C-alpha cells in the first residue's frame, strides 16, 4: 500500500529529474550560444573604435 | 521562472520554451558572425586602404545584416 | 527493509531536485544578465555605424 | 557538462560554478552599460556637434573602459 504510494512517486521523481536535466543542457547550449555572440560583438566594437582612431 | 514552475506539465512547457530560445540565439551566432567578417573589412578599408582586404565594403553592407538581425528579434 | 531502502532513494532525489532546481536559478539570470550585455552591444554597434556615415 | 556530472558532489560543484560565472557576468554587464553611454556621447561629437550632448568623449575614454573589461576576462 504505502509502499506502492512511495513507489509511485519514485517513479514521479525520476522523470521530473530526467525533464530537469534535459532543461539544462538547453541552457548550457544558450549560455554557450551567447558567450559566442558577445565575443563576436565585442571584436566588432574594439575593431570600430581603433578604426575611429585613424 | 522556474520557482513558481512546478509538475509535469509545466516543466515540459518550460523545456521546450528553453529550446526554442536556443535555436533562435544559435540563428543569431550565425548571423553576428557575418556582421564581425563584414565589420572587419570595413574597418580595412580604412586602416589598410592599399591592401588586399580593402574590398569595397560599406557601412550600408553592415546595415543589410542589422536588418536581418532585427527580423529574428520581432 | 526495501521499502526503507526505497524511502531512503526518495530523500536522495528530492535533493537532487532541490539542487536542480536552484541551478536552474543561476543559468536563468545568467541568460538574462547575457541578453542585457547584448543588447548593450548591439546598441554600440548601431551608433557606431549610424556615426560613419556623417 | 550535465551530461556527465551525476551525483550530489558533481551538482554542489556545478551549481558553485553558475553562481559564480553569474557574478562575474552581473559585473560585465555593468560595465558594458558604461561603456554604452561613453558610446553614446561619443557618437554625438560628431552627429550632433554643437549639441550639448557633446561633452567631448574620445575613443581613448571607451577605451579605458575596455580595458576593465579585459581584466574580468582575464
Amino acid at each position: 500500500e504505502n509502499f506502492r504510494r512511495l513507489q509511485a512517486e519514485h517513479d514521479r521523481q525520476a522523470k521530473e529529474l530526467f525533464l530537469l536535466r534535459k532543461t539544462l543542457e538547453e541552457m548550457e547550449l544558450r549560455i554557450e550560444t551567447q558567450k559566442q555572440t558577445l565575443n563576436a560583438r565585442d571584436e566588432s566594437i574594439k575593431k570600430l573604435l581603433e578604426m575611429l582612431q585613424s | 521562472s522556474i520557482s513558481s514552475i512546478s509538475g509535469r506539465d509545466d516543466l515540459m512547457d518550460y523545456h521546450r520554451r528553453q529550446r526554442e530560445e536556443r535555436l533562435r540565439e544559435q540563428e543569431m551566432e550565425r548571423l553576428e558572425r557575418q556582421r564581425l567578417e563584414t565589420i572587419l573589412s570595413l574597418c580595412a578599408e580604412y586602416t589598410k586602404p592599399d591592401s588586399r582586404l580593402s574590398t569595397g565594403t560599406t557601412v550600408e553592407d553592415v546595415q543589410k545584416i542589422n536588418k536581418e538581425l532585427e527580423k529574428l528579434q520581432l
